[PDB]
């Protein structure tokens, strides 16, 4: 197939899916209050 | 008032000139002449 | 042409729902997740 | 502050020339209008088309470019597959070089891509492969799958329930700017 | 007539049923309109045309005065790739390579597949470079400027490479395959186990070619390929320095990464598939049609040739190959850039 | 010098513009019917010139070397004039 | 010191390897199970894209709804109908006695 050898290189851990189902690097919590912390003062 | 300037420079502006009989966007639509050649 | 024979107005109003509803979960699909989730959850809420 | 040059010579060119054809010998390799399809040379034909046959009965296209190989793999299957299903869609063949304006209104972004439309917007479905995982046969079978469910669609509630949606008021004016002369409105 | 400004204005209007339609179209159906003589002429249009021009830029734009650039921790792809050029350039060699396109059809987004394995080429790389240097660079004792230079030098080196054989008609010249030693015509003897033919053309082209049978006349996989070519050099001695072989070794692996068809159709030629894929807006182009052209009703009418009647002759094109090849490093003094002569040098 | 024939062709055709430093495309407008309307040029979902203007060559570049990669698979021994006038990386 | 900052890139992109696999796991599981069919996506085109299309119109904030209105200054000769006329000819002034009432 095409894309086999590249989508063979994709295989995760338990630990690595658990940490993307709950998105670690991803949703930035203090990014979230930085965000609402600077729109608030913009008032 | 915006309107009664722009109509009173139209009539000054458009009124005498024998070469607008229409708009000079629009003369495609307009007949052709038989003295051009 | 206004209207389609066999077709009733309350039809026409789910499928704008439905295109609304669609469409909304499109934008926020494509946003970003700083911004979203707090404008849309936590300042409403 | 944002500008782009209006074009080139090279741009406006010609996007379709001819190249050199080999002798008989080059050909011999070890791997070595189709009465069923219409290829699309203007927009013109293709706004007929779309507004006209893709309201009468559903229409399949196929849009591709000469550079890629994809397209001439997957050709020979669309033409089976037109010779297979021609009696219940119409069946499109269009360069995107030669036909753009077809291109941006089916939002098409890759080529090869299918586009399975049935009243311009009550149903459009387009199947491609972004990544490059599927083949010509997935590719097929999408879209096979697409006509099998529009068809249903189509007579699913007396004919109804595939109402067109929102081109009803936009005329695809913010895809491709250029339908304000065809609406006839200004742009002064 | 009496005098136009001693007519009343209301009753000229009602007089002319043309102008009437000049006012509703630009007082009626807008609100906005100047209250000037002419609002569809040239100088309003550019004007309007600047204006919304210079509106939309002040409020996308990035600036020092931003409208909407605010609150930024996912950029889109524009300003992504604007920022970033190093990731432009990156994410547009593996659309190409991946997929052999243009870069009009460059993706707004790429793929997380895509970008994995560029994550994980990039460890390939970099574990390589640094290993590298950790064991020669410490015993001893600007990234774009050098990706330029790099690129331009490498592109030049490919276009004096195609131009060389193209000399000979040696460039893209499949299912033949050219010759110009008894070395390489026994190893391209051993593709086939002997069979095939030899074909030649008279003292201008100073190589002569080899048919495989057709079965045998397929392409190769481009990491056999290369693993060919590196072979060869180590068997000559000359081998690549190890980034140059990863970097072989990796374009390799992204065309492979196309599938069973990597490079040509089923019934097409590597010719066909290049003027195929070349670039229409090319500079070259006329030049390689040319070439394409000669080449065809060259091979045309080229005579055929055994076996023994061309090793006598390869020896001789062997010895007048040599002497081309050692006039070839002044002949990029004559042409080639400042960097093909100071490297020859 | 006739076998470098093909480096004077191409040092000919050096700085010609393309489509990459500007839009693929242009409208015109019937003048006699101005609801008809014309697009001259190609297809493009490309926006980034202002960039691509200076990778220009790197598709013809790629292709270039997806060749001679085909062509080596076949007959490694067409490099080895470069190779010995010292122009790639190596260590003899 | 060499050692040191050498070892630090090597745990820089391990924690990078981290990322990319907890990224692909990310996509796979939630983005690609929960991405939009492109039935209702944006109908519009961006400004920037439209102007390398060669595709960007600026004009006309106002518009003509109907064909009798658009092309009134293309026929030249009636621009209005008679009866459109006589009908116009209604509201040469307007009306202070409606206004007042």
């Amino acid at each position: 197939r095409p894309g086999q050898g590249s989508n063979a290189q994709f295989q995760t851990s338990l630990a690595d899916k658990t940490r993307g189902l709950l998105g670690v690097g991803f949703l930035r919590p203090t990014k979230m209050a930085s965000f609402a912390a600077t729109f608030l003062l913009n008032f | 008032g915006k309107i009664h300037g722009a109509v009173w420079r139209m009539k000054h502006l458009f009124a005498t000139n024998f070469k607008m009989v229409g708009h000079p966007r629009y003369a495609y639509a307009l007949p052709k002449n038989p003295l051009l050649q | 042409p206004l209207g389609v024979k066999g077709r009733s107005v309350f039809a026409g109003m789910r499928s704008f729902i439905g295109q609304r509803l669609g469409r909304l979960y499109d934008s926020f699909y494509y946003s970003q997740s700083s911004t979203k989730y707090v404008m849309v959850f936590l300042f409403p809420a | 502050s944002f500008a782009i040059p209006p074009a080139n010579a090279a741009a406006l060119a010609d996007p379709l020339p001819a190249t050199p054809t080999p002798p008989p010998v080059f050909e011999a390799v070890s791997s070595a209008a189709l009465k069923n399809v219409e290829e699309v040379s203007t927009m013109e034909r293709y706004e007929a088309a779309v507004y006209e046959e893709s309201f009468k009965k559903p229409i399949v296209c196929l849009f591709f470019a000469r550079f890629s190989l994809q397209s001439k793999v997957l050709l020979q299957p669309f033409l089976d597959f037109a010779a297979s299903a021609s009696n219940n869609a119409t069946f499109f063949l269009i360069d995107c070089d030669r036909v753009p304006r077809a291109a941006y209104h089916a939002r098409v972004e890759n080529v090869p891509s299918l586009v399975v439309m049935k009243g311009d917007d009550a149903f459009r479905q387009t199947i491609t492969d972004s990544v490059g995982v599927k083949t010509a046969g997935d590719l097929i079978q999408e879209a096979r799958s697409a006509l099998d469910q529009v068809l249903r669609l189509d007579q699913q509630e007396g004919g109804t329930k595939l109402q067109p949606g929102v081109s009803s008021y936009t005329h695809h004016i913010g895809v491709d700017n250029l339908n304000v002369y065809r609406k006839g409105w200004p742009v002064a | 007539n009496p005098p136009v400004w001693k007519v009343n204005t209301n009753e000229w209007l009602d007089s002319d049923q043309y102008w009437q339609a000049f006012v509703e179209k630009h007082h009626f159906y807008s609100q906005y309109q100047p209250g000037v003589v002419d609002p569809e002429a040239p100088q309003e249009v550019e004007a309007f045309k600047q204006a919304w021009h210079s509106r939309m830029g002040k409020f996308n734009d990035r600036s020092d005065t931003p409208m909407l650039y605010a609150y930024m921790n996912e950029l889109p792809s524009w300003e992504y790739y604007d920022l970033h050029r190093s990731a432009f350039l990156e994410h547009m060699t593996y659309f190409l390579v991946r997929t052999g396109g243009d870069f009009r059809f460059f993706p707004e987004m790429p793929p997380w597949q895509w970008l994995a394995h560029m994550e994980n080429l990039r460890f390939k790389l970099l574990s390589v470079a640094q290993s590298r240097r950790s064991q020669l660079q410490l015993a001893n004792l600007h990234g774009e400027e050098y990706t330029q230079k790099f690129l331009q030098y490498e592109t030049e080196l490919f276009q004096a490479c195609a131009a060389r054989l193209m000399g000979h008609f040696m460039f893209l010249c499949d299912p033949f395959i050219p010759v110009q030693s008894a070395e390489a015509l026994s190893a391209v003897t051993r593709v086939d186990n002997g069979k095939g033919k030899l074909f030649s053309l008279g003292d201008d082209v100073n190589a002569l070619f080899y048919l495989p049978e057709q079965q045998r006349r397929d392409v190769e996989r481009p990491t056999q390929a290369v693993q060919t070519l590196l072979g060869h050099l180590e068997a000559t001695g000359r081998p690549f320095n190890p980034c140059y072989s990863e970097l072989l070794h990796v374009h390799a692996e992204v065309l492979e990464e196309r599938g069973e068809h990597w490079l040509t159709a089923p019934g097409e030629c590597v010719s066909q598939a290049f003027l195929r894929r070349l670039r229409t807006d090319d500079p070259a182009y006329e030049v390689y049609c040319s070439y394409f052209k000669e080449m065809y009703e060259r091979f045309a009418g080229a005579k055929e040739v055994s076996m023994e009647d061309g090793r006598k002759r390869l020896a001789t094109i062997e010895k007048n190959a040599q002497e081309e090849a050692a006039a070839y490093g002044l002949a990029l003094k004559t042409m080639g850039s400042a960097e093909l002569a100071h490297k020859a040098r | 010098a006739r076998s470098f024939r093909w480096m004077q062709a191409f040092a000919a055709v050096k700085g010609k513009p393309t489509a990459g430093s500007c839009a693929a495309g242009t409208a015109v407008v019937n003048p006699e019917d101005p609801t008809k309307v014309t697009l001259k040029g190609r297809y493009t979902n490309f926006s980034l010139q202002h960039i691509w203007e200076k990778y220009d060559y790197l598709q013809t570049h790629l292709l270039l070397r997806e060749c001679m990669l085909s062509q080596v698979a076949k007959n490694p021994r067409l490099l080895d004039p470069e190779i010995n006038a010292g122009l790639t990386p190596t260590v003899f | 010191i060499q050692h040191w900052n050498k070892s630090y890139e090597k745990q820089v992109y391990s924690e990078s390897v981290a990322l990319n696999r907890t990224f692909q796991a990310r996509n796979q599981l939630v983005l690609d199970r929960l991405k939009p069919s492109g039935a209702y996506r944006l109908p519009a085109v961006d400004y920037k894209r439209q102007l390398s299309r060669g595709t960007l119109v600026e004009g006309a904030d106002f518009y003509l709804p109907t064909a009798q209105e658009q092309q009134r200054l293309a026929r030249h000769f009636e621009p209005y109908s008679e009866q459109e006329q006589e009908e116009r000819r209604k509201f040469r002034f307007q009306s202070i006695s409606v206004y007042l009432a």
